[PDB]
């Protein structure tokens, strides 16, 4: 299933820079 | 408030970004949450590429034959194999690849808690896990800790080989199996003249340990001698002599670890490229020797039920196209494959007498399973190209395979040689922090202004 | 034996104090006591082996090849031999001969020097560090040679080992250089081998940076000399002053290309100089070591195939034909079944 | 018992998903850590819950 | 193949391996948002 | 001033962030054609009809293996001018001739043209001395023998090299088994300055970066520069004795050793131009005539000389029915040089 | 004397105008291929076109100042 | 027309991303369709 495995790759892809991207509007300790 | 307003930048620190984690050399808390954030990748990859390996694996192709360097690891501890290697149960390796897994989670929730949200130093906090690196006791004591626990480590594998299965024997006679060891070699003679063997051919230092029960007994003696060095390093502080030859410093004791991981890398690569005992054939193939020498065996067998008579035959330059002598006289293979007589391998040792290669057991003895052996040997040899092409350089795109003896022998290969350059990068540097000149030469104090000139 | 001790004590410290002297014309140190008679050990044995040493049975297939000058080549043909193939990865030191002739005949000449050479060069690289800690400098210019150091071992040991024998190290010689590249082509498709391709960018990028850095400070030198003088003399040994406008130079290399693409920190830009070489040739290195363990080049061999299944050859094949010539041809005794497995 | 373990494994899978994200950005974020810490403390209870329940269930399918 | 119970999880298996890659260039991200101070 | 030509020289050499100057007039057309041509041609042209040899993206092939080709060998020397007798003015035929190697090599080289005249122009502009611009004088040498003179000198465009990665690793195996230019002097001095070249990049940048002054209290220390401090950065004095002690020798002169990095590889590239010139006739160091009068009489003499030249014949024989189909080789199998087994 | 190339491409009128353009020719380009029209514009030929079923010879040029109806002729044999 | 609206540290990450897929696709055309030899 390349259409599952390339939704996976993109939802675990997107969490590192969302994480930092969620600080960075916090404020928060970055 | 301003962008430089906490101490992780240059400004703060000394250090650019590019060098950044040295800006945690006196943060204990911040650094101890990077070890165990670091420990949490390992374990993690661990258990996603078992799992990876697992749900590709075709239990009835070999192993190396699919890419598989851990389940192999797995399989060699006598989990999911029967007689000959064949996977009996694949939920062993699941099992080893879910813990793993699981694990990683709880390294990597410390890790993250300890970077970012523990204490940054541990020192007010608590004068156990706090720790300078200059006190050399307190070194020596976290290091005596680890000593014991990787003593233990060891003992683990005996505790498998002795009391929980066993391990995978390639040797066993009748053919490769799964057995309990139950008398381990403990003669000191035996365990230590592994240490003092050449690293030469025929000889081969530690990496030509034949048996499981060297093995065994070899691990008895490190984990006792781990458990009794951490203990002395616990109630002991270094000697006078000590004190003075080494640096003192986080970076200095990096570096001796870098010069150590090298050497057990550089190790590592000769171990999985020449020793089939702790690294059995059947699940990571045959060795660079083995399949040449299974080569010379393939055609011998042929020519041999064709009517040649292979002690007599002589080759083009003389020497017998099938059959030579050693240096020392014993009876080997002919060919190129003169260099590899030294291999030996438990489809070959049932040829092998008292002066070698035996004519009359290779006139009247050799097994179809040994045909068979040699022939898949001889065509699953490790070579290939990087596009994982199987054969020499000048083959046609076809069979998929590079053994995983080369992809475990180049990777740490390289990997051991760059542990080496960081070693040298970071013991310099040591040093010249140490005396004080790793930022420049001072301008007003130039060493060399005050030394005569050489001429 | 009472205050002997002290005298035999400080006799020690007179020595450690002369090796580590900063005051000799030539540094000798820790890492040069074992340099020094391990790189005279391996020079000794190689010019006198290079002049006059009998053919060695490289092959193990008593086919004696001919390397010394004394026994028919030039400087160009010449050099020592490997050791046989009978021995393998065997250690041959002259003591494992029956006789010196015996020696000879199956290459001991060979391992002598490459061992010595390989100590000597290692110790090298450990001296270079060791001065620049006695001179207070920063340390890592022997982090540089280790790459030459890294491609040696390569060559010398790392090869050899992974394919089983010291008759498939690099021949200590001109034409033998060749001949072990060209079977190395054959044998492993370096060409197609990315940590070469590095290799080669390393090397024509080193010379090209060598040259480019060289022309941009020679161009702006400051005119300190007259036109019947080399400009060489405008500038003095120890001067505290630079002796070129490197903000001259830098607005020529801006323009040349754009601003933002030219060092204008000096700094940075012999870090660069530094490492782009280093770090080719720690590549290239690498390339040998794991093709040492046959992790060869990328094979694009019948790669395109048209829509019925015929091959449609590429330059990747054209590449394999010319390798093929090479492999039926190398060592065209010693192969008796059809496989090249090491 | 009832191959009910396909939801609890993706209640897992899911939950670790909320926690990759939700952790750093709590451990980092200045307000509400209050909050956020008894959360951290929930998560985590569940999903070592889930981890046993899983790993329970799995020997029924 | 992993159990049969295990096998929609199958693409997710393929992926995980690469994770500990992101982690590298995670801290390129990181870093640019600090203005690599 | 006033006048069209001052004021179109006024707009020329404006600065902005990319110089154009009189010199662009030549240099940015022929750049950007040699360049285009080539990714064009390597994502959408075949060799089919030239070579028989499929050189695209379009076709399956990869940044290793696409090329564009030299044209047919029945096309000799023809500019194959898009309007010329071959093509027609038939883009699409022009494209399957060969044509766009042609346009490639010629563009080419009015671009290096235009690029070297860029390096006079600029520096005549900022007042500094023009050594880029004669160092380039050695890439241009190099250019024009091998892709020029070269093919030249053989019978048709068809022998030079292809511009592609595979395609010149065809190039570098071909001439050592036609021509075996490893043996070639001028090719070794190429060599030496080439290698040469990147260990003076190496040493330098290493050698400055181990010598620094501690300007700044950063452990990072590419801040404590500034360009326009009148003081080195380095210090000459200490590098000059660590050199003296490591090595015996050690430069004493910034200028004589900035003018040294440039001669080394300019000199190298040059010596090799030379020879190709002389391969471009056929005029090679192919043998050493008192080893084949030895070898021929003395079937028991054997040099690593002798063991590459059967490696050549090897490459001959097995690579030619492919690599040149004009001839229409048909070699029966019974007649290719081969050794035991293989 | 330009504006930095920084300011421009974090500008949302940047992206703006470039997220229709840079879309726009990489979809030209797509079906520059996926249309076939390449191979005709370049001469280049198909999977199916390398050979014809019988001959197994490559159309090797041979003919220079008639090489443009030679290679007519190779391709008139094609089908 | 005003820079920095939109963070430079987005625009690298998405552009690099963007890079690795479509690099990403050429390595997955090296074994499917022309070129993957079979
Ligand atoms: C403080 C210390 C500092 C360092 C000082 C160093 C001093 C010694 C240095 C030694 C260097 C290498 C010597 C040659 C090693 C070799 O031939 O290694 C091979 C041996 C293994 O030998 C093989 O071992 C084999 C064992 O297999 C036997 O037993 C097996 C049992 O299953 C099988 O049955 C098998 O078939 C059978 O043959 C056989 O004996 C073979 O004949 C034999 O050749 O590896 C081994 O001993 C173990 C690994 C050796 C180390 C290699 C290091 C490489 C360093 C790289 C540097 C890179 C450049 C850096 C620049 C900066
Ligand atoms: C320094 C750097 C400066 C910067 C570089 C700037 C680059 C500018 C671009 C220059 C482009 C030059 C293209 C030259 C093409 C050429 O030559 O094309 C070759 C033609 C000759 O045509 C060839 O002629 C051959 C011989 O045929 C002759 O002989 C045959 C056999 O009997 C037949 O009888 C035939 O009819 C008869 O004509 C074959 O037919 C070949 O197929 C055919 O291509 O000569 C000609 O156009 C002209 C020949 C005379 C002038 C040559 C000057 C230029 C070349 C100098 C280098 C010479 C190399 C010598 C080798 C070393
Ligand atoms: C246990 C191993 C170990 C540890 C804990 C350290 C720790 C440290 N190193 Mg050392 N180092 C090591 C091994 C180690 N090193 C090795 C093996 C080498 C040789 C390559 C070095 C070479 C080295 C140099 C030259 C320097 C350090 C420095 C440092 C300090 C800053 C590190 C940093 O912030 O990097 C930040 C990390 C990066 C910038 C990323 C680097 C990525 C590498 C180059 C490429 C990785 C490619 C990947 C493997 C595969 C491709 C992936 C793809 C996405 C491209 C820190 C104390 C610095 C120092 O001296 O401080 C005092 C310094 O200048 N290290
Ligand atoms: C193994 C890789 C590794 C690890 C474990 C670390 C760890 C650390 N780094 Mg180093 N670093 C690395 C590689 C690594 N680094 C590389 C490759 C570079 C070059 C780009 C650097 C360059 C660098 C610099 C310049 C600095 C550090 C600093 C730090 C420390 C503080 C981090 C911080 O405050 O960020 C704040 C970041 C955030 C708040 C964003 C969230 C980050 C979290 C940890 C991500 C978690 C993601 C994960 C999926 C969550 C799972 C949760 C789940 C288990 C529940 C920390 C101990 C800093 C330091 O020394 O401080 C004193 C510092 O200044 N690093
Ligand atoms: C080498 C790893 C390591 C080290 C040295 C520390 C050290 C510390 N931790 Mg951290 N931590 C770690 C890993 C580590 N932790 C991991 C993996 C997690 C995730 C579970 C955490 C989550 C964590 C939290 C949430 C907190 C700490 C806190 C502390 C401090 C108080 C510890 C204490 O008093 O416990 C007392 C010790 C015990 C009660 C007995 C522990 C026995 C353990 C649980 C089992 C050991 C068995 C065996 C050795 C484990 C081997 C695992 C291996 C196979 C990987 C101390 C500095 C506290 C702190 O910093 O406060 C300011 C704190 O609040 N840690
Ligand atoms: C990770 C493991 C580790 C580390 C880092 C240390 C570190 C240290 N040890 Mg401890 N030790 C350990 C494990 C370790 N030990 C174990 C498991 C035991 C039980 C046997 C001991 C028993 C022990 C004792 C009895 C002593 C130390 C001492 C020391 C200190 C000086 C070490 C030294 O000079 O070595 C350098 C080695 C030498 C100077 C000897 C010569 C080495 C030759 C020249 C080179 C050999 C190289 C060769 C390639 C090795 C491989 C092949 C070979 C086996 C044939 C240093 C803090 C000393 C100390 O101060 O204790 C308070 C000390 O007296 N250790
Ligand atoms: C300065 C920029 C420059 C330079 C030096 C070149 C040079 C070249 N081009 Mg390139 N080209 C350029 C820009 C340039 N081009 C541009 C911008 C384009 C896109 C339009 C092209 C598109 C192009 C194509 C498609 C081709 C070339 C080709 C060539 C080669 C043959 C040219 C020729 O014979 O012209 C001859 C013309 C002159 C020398 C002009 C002289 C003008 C005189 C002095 C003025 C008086 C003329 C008079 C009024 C004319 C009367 C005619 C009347 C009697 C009918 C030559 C290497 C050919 C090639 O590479 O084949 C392999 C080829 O096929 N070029
Ligand atoms: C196990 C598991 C899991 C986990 C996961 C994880 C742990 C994740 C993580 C993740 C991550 C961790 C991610 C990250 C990512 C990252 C990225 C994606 C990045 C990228 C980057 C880039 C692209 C870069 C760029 C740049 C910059 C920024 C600057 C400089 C320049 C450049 C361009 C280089 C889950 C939950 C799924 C579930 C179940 C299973
Ligand atoms: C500090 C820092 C860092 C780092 C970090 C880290 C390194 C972390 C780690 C982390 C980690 C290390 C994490 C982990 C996690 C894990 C998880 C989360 C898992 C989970 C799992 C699961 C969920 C499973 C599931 C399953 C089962 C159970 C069965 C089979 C199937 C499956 C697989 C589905 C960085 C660089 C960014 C920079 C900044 C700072
Ligand atoms: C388990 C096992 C076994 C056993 C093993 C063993 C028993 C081991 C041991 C081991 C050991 C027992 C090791 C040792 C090592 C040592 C070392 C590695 C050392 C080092 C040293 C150093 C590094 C030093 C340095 C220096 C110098 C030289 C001069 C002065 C200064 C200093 C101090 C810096 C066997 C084989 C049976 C079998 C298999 C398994
Ligand atoms: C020829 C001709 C012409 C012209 C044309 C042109 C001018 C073209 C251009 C074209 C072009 C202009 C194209 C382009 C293309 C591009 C591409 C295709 C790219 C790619 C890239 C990539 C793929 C990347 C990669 C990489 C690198 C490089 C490094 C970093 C990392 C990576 C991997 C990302 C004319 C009409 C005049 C006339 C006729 C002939
Ligand atoms: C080609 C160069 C030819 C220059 S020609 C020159 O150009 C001047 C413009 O500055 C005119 O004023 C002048 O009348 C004209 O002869
Ligand atoms: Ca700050
Ligand atoms: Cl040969
Ligand atoms: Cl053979
Ligand atoms: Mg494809």
């Amino acid at each position: 299933e390349v259409i599952a495995q390339l939704t996976m790759i993109a939802m675990i892809g997107i969490a590192g820079p969302m994480i930092i991207f969620l600080l960075a509007v916090r404020r928060g300790n970055l | 408030n301003s962008i430089f307003a906490t101490n992780r930048d240059q400004e703060s620190s000394g250090f650019a970004w590019w060098a950044g984690n040295a800006r945690l050399i006196n943060l204990s808390g911040k650094l101890l949450g990077a070890h165990v954030a670091h420990a949490g990748l390992i374990v993690f990859w661990a258990g996603a590429m078992t799992l990876f390996e697992l749900a590709h694996f075709i239990p009835e192709k070999p192993m190396y034959e699919q890419g598989l360097i851990l389940i192999p690891h797995i399989a060699t501890l006598g989990w999911g194999v029967g007689p000959g290697g064949e996977v009996v149960d694949t939920f062993p390796f699941f099992v080893v690849g879910v813990v793993h897994l699981i694990s990683s989670a709880v390294l990597g929730f410390g890790g993250v808690y300890h970077a970012i949200r523990g204490p940054e130093t541990l020192e007010e906090y608590s004068s156990f896990f706090g720790y300078d690196w200059k006190d050399k006791n307190k070194m020596t004591t976290i290091l005596g800790f680890h000593l014991i626990v990787l003593g233990i480590g060891a003992l683990l594998l005996v505790a498998k080989a002795m009391f929980f299965g066993g391990l995978y024997d390639t040797w066993a006679p009748g053919g490769g199996d799964v057995r309990v060891i139950t008398n381990p070699t403990l003669d000191p003679r035996v365990i230590f003249g592994y240490l003092l063997k050449s690293p030469f051919g025929g000889e081969g230092w530690i990496v030509s340990v034949n048996n499981l029960e060297d093995v065994v007994g070899g691990h008895i003696w490190i984990g006792l001698i781990c458990i009794a060095g951490g203990i002395w390093h616990i109630l002991t502080t270094p000697f006078g002599w000590a004190r003075r030859a080494f640096i003192w410093s986080g970076e200095a004791y990096l570096s001796y670890s870098l010069g150590a991981l090298s050497m057990m890398g550089f190790i590592a690569t000769c171990f999985v490229w020449f020793n089939n005992t702790v690294y059995p054939s059947e699940f990571y193939g045959p060795t660079g020797p083995e399949a040449s020498q299974a080569q010379a065996m393939t055609f011998l067998i042929r020519d041999q039920k064709l009517g040649a008579n292979v002690g007599s035959a002589q080759g083009p330059t003389g020497l017998g196209k099938y059959l030579m002598r050693s240096p020392t006289g014993e009876i080997i293979f002919g060919g190129e494959t003169m260099r590899f007589w030294d291999f030996r391998g438990p489809w070959l040792e049932p040829l092998r007498g008292p002066n070698g290669l035996d004519l009359n057991k290779i006139k009247n003895d050799i097994q179809p399973w040994q045909e068979r052996r040699a022939a898949e040997y001889m065509t699953h040899a490790p070579l290939g190209s990087l596009n994982s092409v199987g054969g020499v350089a000048t083959e046609i795109n076809s069979v998929n395979f590079v053994s995983p003896r080369s992809w475990l022998a180049t990777s740490h290969f390289v990997l051991a040689f760059f542990f080496l350059v960081g070693h040298l990068w970071h013991a310099g540097r040591a040093r010249a922090a140490a005396a004080g000149f790793e930022k420049g030469i001072d301008r007003e104090s130039e060493p060399v202004l005050s030394m005569p000139s050489l001429d | 034996t009472v205050l002997q001790r002290r005298e035999q004590l400080n006799l020690w410290e007179q020595f450690c104090s002369w090796v580590t002297s900063t005051n000799n014309r030539l540094y000798v140190g820790w890492f040069g006591v074992l340099m020094i008679p391990t790189l005279l050990a391996a020079t000794i044995c190689f010019v006198i082996a290079f002049i006059a040493a009998p053919p060695v049975d490289i092959d193990g297939i008593r086919e004696p090849v001919s390397g010394s000058l004394l026994y028919g080549n030039n400087i160009i043909t010449g050099a020592v031999v490997p050791s046989s193939n009978a021995i393998g990865l065997h250690f041959y030191p002259i003591w494992e001969a029956a006789s010196l002739d015996e020696w000879l005949y199956n290459g001991g000449p060979y391992q002598l020097i490459i061992f010595h050479f390989l100590i000597g060069v290692f110790c090298y690289m450990g001296r270079e560090w060791e001065l620049s800690y006695r001179l207070g400098m920063r340390p890592w210019i022997c982090v540089a040679y280790s790459a030459p150091v890294a491609a040696a071992t390569a060559v010398f040991l790392i090869y050899p080992i992974g394919q089983g024998s010291f008759s498939d190290g690099m021949p200590l010689g001109i034409s033998g250089t060749f001949n072990f590249m060209l079977v190395f082509q054959a044998e492993h498709n370096i060409l197609m081998h990315p940590f070469h391709q590095l290799g080669v960018a390393g090397v024509f990028g080193g010379a090209l940076f060598s040259a480019m850095h060289g022309s941009l400070v020679t161009s702006s030198l400051i005119r300190e000399t007259t036109e019947t003088e080399s400009a060489n003399y405008g500038y003095k040994f120890g001067q505290e002053e630079e002796t070129y406008n490197i903000v001259a130079a830098h607005g020529y290399f801006g323009r040349l290309i754009f601003q933002y693409a030219s060092f204008n920190n000096s700094r940075a830009l012999h870090f660069f100089l530094a490492a782009w070489p280093v770090i080719g040739i720690w590549f290239t290195a690498l390339g040998i070591s794991t093709m040492a363990f046959n992790l060869n080049g990328f094979n694009f061999n019948h790669s395109v195939v048209d829509a019925q299944g015929n091959v449609i050859n590429t330059w990747a094949d054209i590449i394999n034909r010319a390798n093929l010539g090479m492999e039926v041809m190398h060592e065209r005794n010693a192969h008796n079944f059809p496989l090249d497995l090491a | 018992m009832t191959i009910l373990f396909q939801l609890a494994l993706a209640a897992l899978v899911i939950l670790s998903f909320v926690m990759v994200i939700g952790v750093p950005v709590a451990y980092a974020s200045p307000q509400d850590w209050d909050r956020s810490k008894q959360l951290i403390f929930l998560g985590s209870g569940l999903w070592i819950a889930l981890v046993l329940v899983v790993g329970v269930l799995n020997f029924f399918v | 193949k992993l159990p049969e119970a295990y096998a929609i999880f199958d693409p997710l298996v393929d992926v995980l391996p690469v994770i500990p890659v992101l982690f590298l260039a995670l801290a390129f991200v990181w870093q640019a948002a600090v203005g690599f101070r | 001033e006033r006048g069209w030509f001052d004021i179109l020289d006024d707009w020329l050499k404006r600065d902005r962030f990319v110089f154009v100057g009189w010199s662009g007039i030549l240099l940015f057309p022929c750049a950007y054609l040699a360049l285009g041509g080539w990714l064009t041609g390597t994502t959408f042209v075949t060799s089919w009809y030239t070579h028989g040899l499929a050189s695209s993206y379009l076709e399956g092939c990869n940044f290793l293996t696409v090329a564009v080709s030299t044209p047919a060998n029945s096309m000799g020397h023809s500019l194959l001018l898009l309007w010329g007798p071959e093509a027609q003015g038939d883009f699409t035929r022009w494209c399957q001739l060969g044509g766009l190697w042609t346009f490639i090599a010629l563009h080419g080289a009015f671009g290096l043209i235009g690029f070297m005249l860029r390096q006079f122009e600029i520096a005549r502009l900022v007042g500094v001395r023009p050594y880029n611009a004669i160092a380039f004088s050695a890439p241009i040498a190099v250019f024009v023998s091998v892709f020029l003179i070269y093919p030249l000198g053989q019978s048709s465009w068809f022998f030079a090299p292809s511009f592609g990665v595979a395609a010149i690793f065809r190039f570098l195996l071909f001439f050592q088994g036609f021509h075996n230019w490893t043996l070639n002097p001028f090719h070794m001095m190429g060599v030496a300055g080439v290698l040469g070249g990147a260990l003076l990049c190496a040493i330098h940048g290493a050698t400055v970066e181990n010598t620094l002054f501690q300007d700044g209290e950063g452990a990072s220390t590419f801040r404590a520069f500034n360009p326009t401090q009148a003081e080195e950065t380095y210090s000459m004095v200490t590098a000059n004795r660590f050199w003296s002690q490591i090595f015996g020798i050690a430069f004493s002169n910034k200028r004589w050793l900035h003018f040294f990095m440039l001669f080394v590889p300019v000199t190298g590239l040059w010596m090799s131009a030379i020879g190709v010139v002389g391969l471009a006739l056929n005029l090679r160091s192919y043998d050493f005539i008192s080893q084949e009068i030895r070898a021929a009489e003395d079937p028991e003499f054997e040099t690593f000389y002798t063991k590459n030249l059967l490696l050549n014949e090897g490459i001959r024989a097995w690579m030619a029915p492919q690599d040149q189909p004009h001839e229409n080789f048909v070699f029966p199998e019974e007649v290719l040089p081969r050794g035991n087994a293989l | 004397g330009e504006r930095p190339f920084s300011d421009i491409i974090t500008s949302v009128r940047y992206w703006v105008i470039h997220s229709i353009t840079i879309p726009a020719l990489f979809i030209a380009g797509w079906l520059f291929v996926s249309t076939g029209l390449a191979y005709d514009v370049f001469g280049t030929p198909r999977p199916d076109s390398y050979y014809a079923q019988e001959q197994r010879s490559i159309p090797l040029v041979t003919d220079r100042f008639e090489a443009k109806q030679q290679v007519e002729t190779f391709l008139e044999q094609l089908k | 027309s005003e820079g920095g609206r939109i963070p430079l540290w987005i625009v690298a990450t998405v552009a690099g991303m963007g890079v690795i897929v479509i690099v990403g696709l050429f390595f997955y055309g090296a074994y499917a369709g022309l070129g993957s030899s079979l």
